[PDB]
């Protein structure tokens, strides 16, 4: 989710600092495409702000913050809209007061008896903001972050998570057998290193990146050296190579990063050469 | 066959729509219906691949004008933003009634508005037919649709003699000229996405002179910055026959232009037109139904079609065939409709980009086939959320300097 | 100049240096042959240690091949 360093009203209640945000580290193009996009962290846009209310007894103009006294139990914040009032989470009320301050620092305190007469309404979306302060990780101690996708055989949903650590999530003993690739493509859409851990998959079928995708669009073969080769989906090619078996699923965001070799097909191999060139 | 060439001096002069010669209606309009046992409360199977619930977060495509050059459109309470553009089949028409059932299906698949307790326009003033609670919704409900009636099967010439040219080929030359005119007219209307879902197949043996159509395509794509999307052509149509694929013994041209046997137009102009092939609801190509030409560039679903009914006020699944048989629609004419919706949403989110750049954004984010680039499907299957969020390079595709 | 001919009818050049000889074998003295005949066979790259030390992800495809008929 996107955030701007100029918006002191939002940075402060969340627990962020303008300097801390400006000193954030880079992000790779590869990981930028993998993570799904969420709504922006901005001040809520209350509609028709400042006008008079439609309902009787409204404590103030539309868009003002209301609270109830502590002597009657834990305090519940609320917002007064045109046709009624809608509840506010604690963390958002702080943002509305700070941003909509214009010099004001506190809400209007109203008793339950007068509150109980106002009709309840729900007219604005507010689920984007967290309900408590952000536990921002200090990047110097965890310089590594990954997007993780997994799907269990027989399931209808894939699981998407983020992992952070001091180093890539591989066993310390196996760290020596990561393969370093050549890199002809300079567009930044090809990886630098590849690792084949336990229970890896050789024969794969491409699928959508969202967690609810069900298609199976094409077949590929991934070699121990890191390159991927395409397989023509025909009875003769499958049986000649020995691939009459069911392939495992893979997402395109992860698979697209391996270098692509020539296609495997019976017609492509029935050719003779005197000598091979070297471009 | 050599790839197309263009002479921009041949642009047709602008003018109000009207046929080249007087025509009369010869047949009754096609009846429509629903297949036994359907339940319109479930989503169409094709919408699962598109993941629309996540793509709509950035918006519904508000403020985009899409031109539908086809067999016209009949108004319905779920299409509140329809505009009459013109008619080339009948001199007195305006493009706002379809006698063939084709046009309202294609238009409704792009912009039909979702269900609600009450419709915005409850009035129903639509005219009669001429003689001689619900899960369905369009891909971009916010668009504005312009209707132009370019072709129909139900009409014919009322002085059938055509002289020294065979009456079969004499009709193709009239279509090519009338197609160029509609593209120029649709661009001057200010449309930003032009959708073409009816196309001509021709033998490679003595192809018809297209100078007027070539210039018309260039003017709309460059000087008016419109995105042109066209169907690859259904293999059930009168003259369309299948084309050969890549040949490993001749790596000279990887798209195989020298082996072409059937030409599809305006789809032929791969430098300015985006051509769409078809795949089933699971992702396999409809190998038996679409023409695999060398101009094909992308693909999208084409089965389990659903749409608003002409001549009624509800949904439909099939159209009344020649016999008593009830025939179900499928094919590229509908896949091109899906891409017209995705193209409309993308150039609502990136309004600074030109037509040539929007096309590169869709091409680079699609899931590719085993050969990387093929003819049954171009670069791959369209992907909406990917097109709207990944960081695509602004330049066209380029090969590496050296691999060692 | 030194040349190596394969049973497939192709010829490859060999470096004169001790390294190239000692690495392939080829220590014995070669037989003599006339250039007007030897030049008629198709030529491949020279076997030099200086150019065998390279890595690749994929190799270039060969233009103008011929059909293998069964």
């Amino acid at each position: 989710s996107r955030i701007e360093p100029t918006n002191r009203a939002v940075l402060l209640p969340l627990g962020l600092t303008p300097e801390q945000v400006s000193q954030a580290r880079p992000m790779s193009r590869a990981l930028f495409d993998a993570l799904p996009v969420g709504p922006e962290l901005l001040v809520p846009e209350v509609p028709n702000a400042g006008g008079p209310a439609t309902f009787p007894g409204a404590p103030g103009p539309i868009g003002t913050v209301i609270v109830t006294p502590q002597i009657s139990g834990p305090q519940q914040y609320s917002l007064v809209l045109g046709d009624g009032v809608q509840t506010l989470p604690p963390l958002v009320a702080q943002i509305l007061q700070n941003a909509g301050s214009a010099g004001n620092t506190k809400p209007l305190t109203v008793e339950p008896s007068t509150l109980a007469k106002m009709p309840v309404v729900n007219r604005l979306d507010l689920s984007a903001y967290p309900d408590n302060p952000l536990e921002v990780v200090d990047i110097r101690e965890h310089p590594s972050t990954c997007w993780w996708w997994e799907r269990t055989a027989g399931e209808n949903r894939a699981r998407v998570r983020v992992v952070s650590g001091p180093t890539i999530p591989v066993a310390a003993t196996e760290m020596n057998k990561v393969v370093s690739l050549v890199k002809a493509d300079t567009s930044g859409r090809q990886a630098d290193q590849v690792y084949f851990g336990p229970d890896h998959a050789n024969f794969v079928a491409v699928t959508g990146n969202n967690p609810g995708a069900q298609t199976s669009e094409s077949l590929w073969w991934v070699t121990d050296a890191g390159a991927r080769f395409g397989v023509e989906d025909s009875k003769e090619a499958r049986d000649a190579l020995g691939l009459t078996l069911t392939p495992s699923l893979a997402p395109w965001v992860a698979l697209r990063l391996l270098p692509q070799g020539p296609t495997l097909s019976r017609a492509d191999a029935l050719v003779e050469h005197d000598t091979l060139p070297m471009d | 066959i050599s790839p197309p060439t263009i002479d921009p001096g041949a642009l047709p002069p602008d003018g109000p729509p009207g046929p080249l010669a007087p025509m009369k209606q010869n047949a009754y309009c096609t009846e429509v219906g629903v297949l036994p046992g359907t339940d319109f409360q479930l989503q169409p199977k094709y919408m699962e691949m598109l993941n629309l619930n996540e793509a709509w977060q950035f918006g519904r495509g508000d403020g985009v004008k899409v031109a539908v050059i086809d067999t016209g459109v009949t108004p319905h309470p779920r299409l509140p933003r329809l505009i009459p553009g013109g008619d080339y089949v009948m001199a007195g028409g305006d493009g706002l009634s379809d006698c063939d059932a084709h046009g309202t299906l294609v238009a409704s698949m792009i912009a039909a508005v979702p269900a609600n307790g009450a419709v915005p326009l409850p009035s129903v003033p639509r005219r009669p037919v001429t003689i001689p609670p619900d899960a369905f919704s369009g891909i971009a409900p916010g668009v504005e649709i312009i209707s132009i009636r370019q072709s129909s099967q139900a009409f014919g010439l009322k002085d059938p003699y055509t002289g020294d040219e065979d009456p079969q080929t004499a009709q193709k030359i009239d279509n090519v000229e009338t197609m160029a005119r509609a593209i120029v007219h649709a661009a001057n209307m200010g449309a930003s996405v032009i959708n073409i879902s009816d196309v001509m197949c021709m033998s490679a043996r003595n192809v018809i002179d297209q100078r007027a159509l070539g210039a018309a395509v260039h003017y709309a794509a460059v000087d008016k910055d419109a995105v042109i999307v066209a169907a690859a052509g259904d293999g059930s149509k009168k003259d369309c026959k299948q084309n050969p694929i890549f040949d490993p013994l001749q790596p000279d041209d990887p798209r195989a232009w020298n082996a072409v046997t059937t030409v599809v137009t305006p789809s032929w102009f791969h430098d300015y037109v985006l051509t769409v092939g078809a795949v089933d609801a699971n992702g396999q190509p409809l190998s038996k139904m679409s023409i695999a030409g060398p101009w094909v560039s992308i693909s999208a679903p084409g089965t389990d079609v659903v749409g608003l009914s002409p001549r009624d006020d509800g949904l439909i699944n099939a159209i009344d065939g020649p016999d008593n048989s009830l025939l179900v629609p499928a094919g590229t004419s509908f896949s091109a409709a899906i891409v017209s919706g995705v193209a409309a949403l993308v150039r609502a989110k990136f309004p600074e980009l030109s037509a040539y750049q929007i096309i590169n954004r869709l091409i680079h984010t699609a899931r590719p086939p085993a050969r990387g680039v093929d003819n049954q499907v171009g670069y791959g299957v369209v992907d909406p959320v990917a097109a709207l969020t990944w960081d695509v390079p602004k330049g066209p595709a380029e090969p590496p300097k050296q691999l060692s | 100049s030194l040349w190596w001919v394969t049973d497939a009818g192709a010829r490859f050049g060999v470096e004169d240096s001790k390294e190239a000889r000692d690495a392939l074998g080829l220590t014995l003295t070669p037989s003599l042959a006339p250039w007007v005949a030897l030049r008629l066979l198709p030529q491949g790259p020279t076997l030099s240690r200086a150019d065998a030390l390279v890595e690749h992800d994929t190799l270039p495809m060969d233009m103008t091949p011929a059909e293998l008929v069964v």
